[PDB]
């Protein structure tokens, strides 16, 4: 047993794996100063390719 | 002092697995040693007498000592939020009900304060007809001025894009969230609008006056017309709740008087609610049992219902020694907080198995 | 986004119980139902004593209610079941098909009868007259539903509003119908302002009796007696028999008699009745019991038989005067027994306690020396609620399979509770236990014979030769002479009484005694098949040509049967009959299929045609009497050879056939059975055998091979064997070294030895070892690196403190006082080689902590050189009242292996625990993320990291109310709350920041979530209270997820069962796919499939055309059924119980159903089969 030995995910590439990744549908954040609250760190300003700042639903 | 959920909660997991539903449920016993018995209501589904919460637990009062007109729940129970007659929203524990924080929201008196149906925004009107928008953490985003007096009551549409506002000029507006912009102005109440509320699915607005001779109005929010005037009241429908089946509309009235009625049929009322020696102020359905739901009144008494029962199914006369402005129910259906124009609120259990009832607000010791 | 629903395993749990005429009026059947199961037994007088099953029937619908009634003139008892929200069927047995026949569906879901209440909480309890004048089904908990029955057999229903009924019945918590009336006299036990335990100090009296007078031809129903201060506490009621009569109402803490005309007699069962009650109530002596969840029956008049909660068996005696008043009560406590949920009598003497919460036991009481005693006379298992399962590797399999590329795996599952509470070891498949192997190429055949109980000979088949093994202590190949070894054997077999062989040939017949031959006569187209069965003996040529052989005292007689040759024939069979089910001791017929596709049974002897089938190979449901079939086998199965079934072989499909009798022509009729199996030098597939590891059954050899066993019990089982890829030959084998074994060849041309595993038993559905632990068992955790499970138990000992805030007050009450039950919890160590518990390897827990969650997780390890380390986690919360504040412990849990203490080879493995310390609030759920450390403890979500002996914290997340359930992959941590539905979160390891992806916004209380994992989509399986599965997706372009902050519901289910485990196993197209596989709370276990979407499209106009154009049982819808929360839908998921119903449909019907749907059934087959084959794991 041991589900993920039996049967393993590591060879699978998700559709939605990829989503996050590449942030589909990241709506721009609402109301100037929402400060937002569980937001996942942005991935595009780590390598510098966000062209939103501040206005970005995701943390910087 | 704690009411802690957890273990009924507990409780409940365990007796899910080996219990089909409640006629599995083995009987807790009228003793006190019966403590790690009990489940929360949605446990006990055919018994919504258990979340008649007579038991007082604790007191809350502000600093300040000024009247608290809307309690709310934060979404997920973690704290309670009151809107007070300073402005002010006091935060209090769901568990252990202390003051965690206060902040002074509003400039005027806070009247409507509700909670959008996914669990990221709070809007609160005030007195000065301003409306502002709150996240999670208390934090205010955005504050606009929608009505040039009082507003009452504020409601939510199902996805949160369109709210309705009730204020004293006698008009309905309903707004977009996202661009603070009204798109329709409802007229047709000749006195202070005084409660508003939105259909838990459908797009509908059922709307409370003072106006004697259109007490009760419904709306159609997209296109901006009334679809009927319901002759409810005689004297200022001061509640209307619709209940989350869709069906049932929820009137308490300065007359003495709860009233419920089925929206698809408004010839006639479904029952009278009588056991109010005084005006009746406040109300609010349980989140759990569908026909469970409990009343305020202006002499303080806080009174529970059930639809299909002509009488009270509980009570407690002198719950306040004031008018009750606002009440709510936990998420979980198991504490009942109660905003009172006596300048506290108090948080209401369950009653615990094998306790003699004879504290101030059941009985006399 | 698309997917099918397989059950892989039938409900087990027992539910309701009657003692009926099911099947005639000449004999009472015991009628039981569970979750959408029907099951008719009968009662064996020889085996001592056991229930077998006579019939089995499924629905699509839960059955909410189950009676019984006589109508007018009928050869049988109609069935009256009920269905959530308002569904009546009035079923009857039909003689001629073997099937349920439905007489009327009534339906009562109409909008006004439900006065605006969407949630319905009260199923539909359906009563019935005991003089048979009507029905009374309360529908809502409002709407009394009175159907009358003619003293066309029904009369018009009408509804009756019991609130506007002269005073107002509310709630109602029983009713039943009263003996001694004129009228249908309906007792409702209702509560008009309603309590509970809690409030009493200011409501205590508010239930109340009523007695309202059917009148049927009026639709009047007046109030004839009424009584209104009963205790608040009553919980059922139960009408006493004619010559006392009465009404007797359980409560809870007392019990009470009462009558029309005398005043009410009562008894205080314990001292809590005091200040809880202002009703006159005697003290009953000796007797501290609790009626609250109690399941009572009258066995005789004066007499009651009550199970209480906990198993405790009582014998109430109503103790009267000369005028049959009840004046006092007498309790007699009888033996313990099983967690009941339903109680009958049958033939007096037995009482059935049927249960889903253990093995339901069939009971047999004596009066002793008045007193009674009870002992158990049968069992049906029962895997009862499914709290969680785990997935495990066996501990023995064959070095042949060893390196077999499939996993091999078990399920061992937390099934039943309290004193009945077990672990439940599943496998779908039989592992041969092989003894030695060997390699013996070109043997074809095979057929084991008994030398003058044990085998003496083993006869090998090949092209143009034979090989004789001689099987003893030792197997040697007999060069001796008797035996033909010069040519190919067509059949090798015993003759007589197992004192002489019969060996086959393409030349002739010759008769064997041990290795001397006593005659040979030629036999002539070539022998290509022969049947044995007693003397007689039937030889088939190539041609069709039928020869009889009679052995004559001993001597093989020559006798031509009369055969007039219309059509060719293409194989035959022989069948002894022991039951005299073909009735028109032992006799002797022959099954024969001719060319033309007619089946024809003779009578042996005589070759007197019986039984015909006009057109057999098109697999019809139903065989009456009056292509290219391959093989029949005719054999009678069971306790004394009782079930006699028919297997078939035609175009790569099995035909299985169940004989009931229906009434000089043969009266018996064949059912067709539903089945999975896949057939996709004559060598025989089906292999009739006895005794191997005491059973007897079918072994079904080809491509996907089958054990067909059916015990005394009379429930067919089907098991799998393809460990070893497709068998060919097959031969039972009772040796010095194998006893009541096999024998087989492997498609390489291998010969095993193998016996069947011993621990496992094979009278289930699937091949299961319960073991009993006397205790609650919760969660159950598989270790890999030890080759162990973990699982947490809790026990029920009797509570004396009650903790405030911390300081706990003794509980000092009377003598005649109910302790409540406090759960002390354990965690036990259990060792697959040997099921029993390894000795000193059990944890204790605190006083009051519950086991909230236990999970074997693989954690972040330095020592390991794989990443992973696999402990097992469990958290537990203080259970002791709200008015405390709950807490948590987390404990991490790692078995190793020390030396085994002299004489205990188990103690090899034990516990040792890394990690135990207290946390800041309840630890509620626990999974693993990364090797990290999922907890969540109280309203947040914490992420741990496992070094040395302590747990450091790296991201947290506010979550909702209670999360229960919680499950990751690849850094997805999917959450679930008690009642605000499902989250979906994100860990960023490089940040170290636990977030929030998306959630369903609707409310929704989840049961249990899993993964749905396909070729690139993952989804999100639900399981919630209103029994329905919902699968959703993360769609941030979708225009429904505003922004990918809602999850979107993809697909909806509404499986009949509460699911509360999951797991996934890979496929057995399918490229990246794994199965979702389930257990129920009522003791099933299901799969759901992830599909192709033209597929789905397919099978799903398939389904449509199965649904609208088959006839179902009850009359119940299959959409409807699978309609999510009905009882803004996404039908994604099929039905494969429902697209079962084309596997069992004929080759004709298939045909103009595929031809309607606009397809072919080879088409819709493979697809079928090819869902069927990707599935077979375990
Ligand atoms: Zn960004």
């Amino acid at each position: 047993g041991m589900q993920e030995i039996i049967a393993s995910v590591d060879h699978i590439k998700f559709d939605l794996e990829i989503a996050v990744e590449q942030q589909l549908g990241a709506q721009p954040l609402p109301f100037p100063g929402m400060d937002k609250s569980g937001a996942a760190v942005c991935e595009f300003f780590l390598k510098a390719a966000c062209g939103k700042g501040g206005m970005c639903p995701f943390r910087h | 002092k704690t009411i802690d959920y957890n273990p009924s909660v507990i409780k409940y997991l365990e007796n899910r697995i080996w219990q089909r539903d409640q006629r599995d449920m083995r009987a807790i016993q009228p003793d006190a040693g019966y403590y790690n018995d009990l489940v929360p209501p949605i446990g006990m589904l055919n018994n919504p007498m258990n979340a008649v919460t007579t038991k007082f637990v604790r007191t809350s009062t502000n600093k300040v000592k000024c009247p608290v007109f809307v309690v709310r729940w934060t979404p997920e129970g973690r704290r309670l939020v009151t809107g007070a007659s300073s402005g002010e929203f006091t935060l209090w524990n769901g568990l252990t009900f202390n003051f965690e924080t206060i902040l002074q929201a509003h400039d005027s008196p806070v009247r409507a304060m509700t909670w959008s149906h996914n669990d990221m925004w709070m809007l609160t009107a005030d007195h000065g007809g301003y409306v502002k928008y709150w996240q999670s953490n208390m934090n205010n985003v955005k504050m606009f001025q929608a009505h040039k007096e009082a507003i009452r009551e504020a409601s939510f549409s199902p996805t949160d894009n369109k709210f309705a506002t009730c204020s004293d000029d006698g008009t309905v507006r309903i707004w977009d969230f996202l661009r603070c912009h009204e798109e329709r102005i409802l007229r047709g109440h000749g006195a202070d609008v005084k409660c508003v509320d939105w259909h838990p699915t459908k797009g509908l607005v059922v709307s409370g006056s003072k106006d004697s001779q259109q007490p009760i109005k419904f709306w159609d929010p997209k296109t901006g017309q009334s679809l009927a005037t319901l002759h409810a009241h005689k004297n200022t429908v001061m509640e209307v709740k619709l209940n989350l089946n869709g069906n049932w509309l929820l009137t308490a009235s300065r007359d003495h008087l709860c009233k419920l009625f089925d929206i698809r049929n408004l010839k006639e009322e479904l029952q009278v609610f009588r056991g109010h020696k005084k005006e009746a102020t406040a109300v609010a359905w349980h989140p759990v049992h569908e026909g469970l739901f409990a009343s305020g009144g202006s002499d303080g008494s806080l009174l529970f219902w059930h639809v299909g029962v002509e009488k009270e199914v509980g009570g407690m006369e002198m719950a306040h020694e004031g008018m009750i402005w606002s009440l709510a129910w936990h998420p979980l259906g198991h504490i009942l907080c109660s905003g009172s124009n006596d300048h506290t609120s108090k948080f209401w259990t369950r009653n615990r198995p094998g306790d003699k009832m004879r504290d101030r607000y059941n009985l006399n010791l | 986004m698309y997917a099918v629903y397989k059950q892989a395993h039938p409900p087990t749990g027992l539910e309701f119980s009657m003692y009926c005429n099911f099947f005639n009026n000449s004999e009472r059947n015991l009628v039981v139902a569970g979750t959408s199961q029907l099951y008719v037994y009968r009662l064996n007088r020889d085996a001592r004593e056991k229930l077998e099953l006579a019939a089995s029937f499924s629905f699509f619908g839960n059955v909410m209610s189950m009676a019984s009634v006589q109508l007018a003139g009928a050869k049988r008892d109609a069935l009256l079941l009920s269905f959530k929200d308002a569904k009546l069927s009035v079923v009857e047995y039909d003689p001629g098909t073997h099937d349920l026949k439905t007489l009327s569906l009534h339906y009562f879901e109409e909008p006004e009868l439900r006065d605006g209440f969407v949630q319905n909480v009260h199923t539909p309890r359906v009563r019935v007259d005991p003089d048979g004048r009507c029905a009374a089904m309360l529908v809502y908990g409002t709407r009394l539903v009175v159907l009358p029955f003619r003293r066309s057999s029904f009369l018009p229903s009408y509804i009756i509003d019991v609130r506007a009924l002269d005073e107002k019945l509310l709630n109602i918590i029983d009713l039943q119908f009263l003996h001694g009336y004129y009228e249908p006299t309906l007792l409702i036990l209702f509560e008009p302002n309603q309590t509970w335990p809690g409030r009493v100090a200011v409501r205590q009296d508010t239930c109340s009796i009523v007695a309202i007078s059917l009148n049927i031809t009026q639709k009047v129903h007046p109030v004839i007696w009424s009584l209104t201060s009963l205790p608040f506490d009553c919980t059922q009621a139960l009408a006493v028999p004619k010559p006392i009569g009465g009404v007797v109402v359980f409560a809870v803490n007392s019990l009470l008699y009462l009558n029309q005309s005398v005043p009410p007699y009562g008894v205080a069962l314990n001292s809590l009745t005091t200040g809880t009650t202002a009703f006159p109530l005697r003290t009953q002596e000796g007797v501290r019991i609790t009626l609250d969840c109690a399941q009572a029956t009258f066995i005789s008049y004066d007499k009651m038989v009550i199970s209480l909660k906990g198993g405790e068996i009582y014998v109430l005696t109503l103790i009267t005067d000369g005028m049959r008043s009840v004046r006092a009560f007498h309790f007699d406590k009888a033996a313990a027994s099983v967690l009941t949920t339903s109680m009958v009598t049958m033939e007096p003497g037995y009482l059935f306690l049927g249960s889903r919460l253990g093995n339901s036991l069939l009971l047999k009481y004596t009066e002793k020396l008045a007193t009674y005693s009870f002992e158990v006379c049968d069992s049906i298992l029962n895997i009862g609620p499914c709290a969680n399962a785990a997935v495990g590797e066996p501990a023995f399999l064959s070095e042949e399979f060893q390196n077999s590329p499939e996993p091999d795996l078990e399920i061992v599952v937390c099934s039943g509770h309290g004193k009945n509470g077990a672990l439940s070891v599943l496998q779908k498949s039989i592992r041969p236990q092989v003894v030695t192997t060997f390699e013996l190429p070109g043997c074809y055949d095979m057929w084991t014979v008994i030398a003058p109980r044990r085998h003496g000979f083993l006869i090998l088949s090949r092209e143009d030769s034979t090989m004789i093994l001689q099987t003893g202590q030792e197997i040697m190949e007999l060069d001796t002479s008797g035996f033909a070894t010069q040519g190919p054997t067509v059949f090798a077999g015993n003759i007589g009484d197992n004192r002489y062989i019969v060996q086959v040939s393409p030349l002739g017949i010759r008769l064997l005694e041990g290795v001397n031959q006593l005659h040979f006569i030629p036999v002539d187209a070539p022998i290509v098949q022969c049947a044995v069965a007693d003397p007689y003996v039937v030889i088939m040529s190539a041609e069709g040509h039928v020869t009889m052989f009679l052995l004559k005292s001993h001597r093989l007689a020559l006798h031509k049967p009369p055969l007039h040759h219309q059509s060719k024939v293409i194989t035959l069979c022989l069948y002894r009959d022991l039951s005299g089910m073909f009735t028109t001791e032992p006799t002797h017929w022959c099954l024969l299929v001719r060319e033309n596709g007619t089946m024809e049974i003779y009578q042996l002897p005589d070759w007197r045609l019986v039984f015909l089938v006009k057109n057999f190979p098109v697999g019809q449901r139903v065989l009456v009497d009056s292509p290219l079939v391959k093989e029949v086998l005719l054999v009678a199965l069971g306790s004394r050879q009782s079930r006699p079934y028919l297997l078939v072989h035609v175009d790569q499909e099995l035909l299985i056939y169940e004989a009931f009798p229906h009434d000089g022509n043969l009266k018996v009729r064949f059912k067709k059975v539903p089945h999975n199996i896949n057939f996709r030098g004559r060598v025989a597939r089906f292999r009739y055998f006895e005794d191997i590891y005491g059973y007897s059954g079918v072994f079904i050899c080809g491509p996907s091979p089958h054990w067909l066993l059916v015990t005394g019990r009379g429930a067919l089982r089907l098991h799998p064997m393809a460990i070893d890829g497709p068998v060919d030959s097959f031969a039972p084998f009772h040796n010095v070294n194998c006893p009541r074994g096999f024998l087989y060849f492997n498609r390489q041309g291998e010969l095993r030895i193998s016996v069947l595993p011993a621990y496992l038993s094979y009278d289930a559905p699937w091949p299961v070892r319960k073991i009993p632990l006397r205790c609650t068992a919760h969660y159950v955790a598989y270790h890999v690196e030890s080759k162990v499970y973990a699982v947490a138990t809790s026990t029920n000992t009797p509570c004396a403190r009650i903790p405030r805030m911390k300081e706990f007050e003794t509980i000092e009450r009377d003598e005649r006082y109910i302790h409540p039950q406090q759960e002390a919890f354990s965690i036990q160590l259990i060792s697959p080689v040997s099921w029993e518990a390894i000795p000193n390897a059990r944890i204790e827990l605190q006083e009051w902590e519950h086991v909230t969650c236990m999970k074997t997780v693989s954690l972040r390890s330095e020592e390991t050189v794989s990443g992973l380390k696999g402990y097992v986690a469990a958290g537990t919360c203080l259970m002791q009242g709200e008015e405390v504040t709950c807490r948590g412990r987390i404990l991490i849990m790692d078995v190793i292996e020390v030396v085994p203490e002299p004489g205990q080879p188990l103690t090899k493995n034990k516990f040792k625990v890394l990690y135990e310390k207290e946390q800041k609030g309840p630890v509620t759920a626990l999974c693993h993320c990364n090797g990290h450390l999922v907890s969540a403890i109280g309203q947040k979500i914490f992420l741990w990291s496992l070094r040395a002996s302590e747990l450091t914290g790296m991201a947290f997340i506010d979550t909702q109310l209670y999360i229960h359930q919680m499950i990751s992959v690849k850094n997805f941590i999917l959450a679930a709350d008690v009642m605000k539905s499902i989250s979906l979160l994100r860990y960023q390891e490089e940040s170290k920041t636990l977030s929030l992806v998306s959630r369903d916004a609707k409310p929704l209380e989840v049961y249990s979530v899993d993964f749905m994992v396909d070729n690139a989509q993952l989804g999100f399986l639900v399981s919630d209270r209103d029994r329905n599965l919902m699968v959703y997706m993360y769609l941030p372009e979708a225009k429904e997820s505003f922004g990918g902050m809602r999850l979107l519901r993809r697909a909806d289910f509404h499986v009949g069962a509460h699911v509360n485990t999951f797991w996934r196993t890979p496929c057995r197209v399918w490229e990246n796919k794994h199965i979702t596989w389930f257990a129920t709370l009522d003791g099933g276990i299901g799969l759901l499939l992830p599909m192709q979407e033209k597929t789905y499209r397919r099978l799903l106009m398939l389904q449509n055309a199965l649904t609208t154009m088959l006839p179902h049982h009850a009359g119940l819808n299959p959409r409807a059924f699978r309609m999510l929360h009905v009882d803004n839908a996404v039908r994604n998921v099929l039905d494969g119980e429902l697209l079962n119903r084309y596997l069992y449909l004929s080759t004709m019907e298939r045909s103009e159903l595929a031809k309607k749907i606009g397809t072919t059934p080879d088409i819709i087959l493979d697809d079928l089969l090819e869902t069927d084959r990707v599935t077979a794991h375990f």
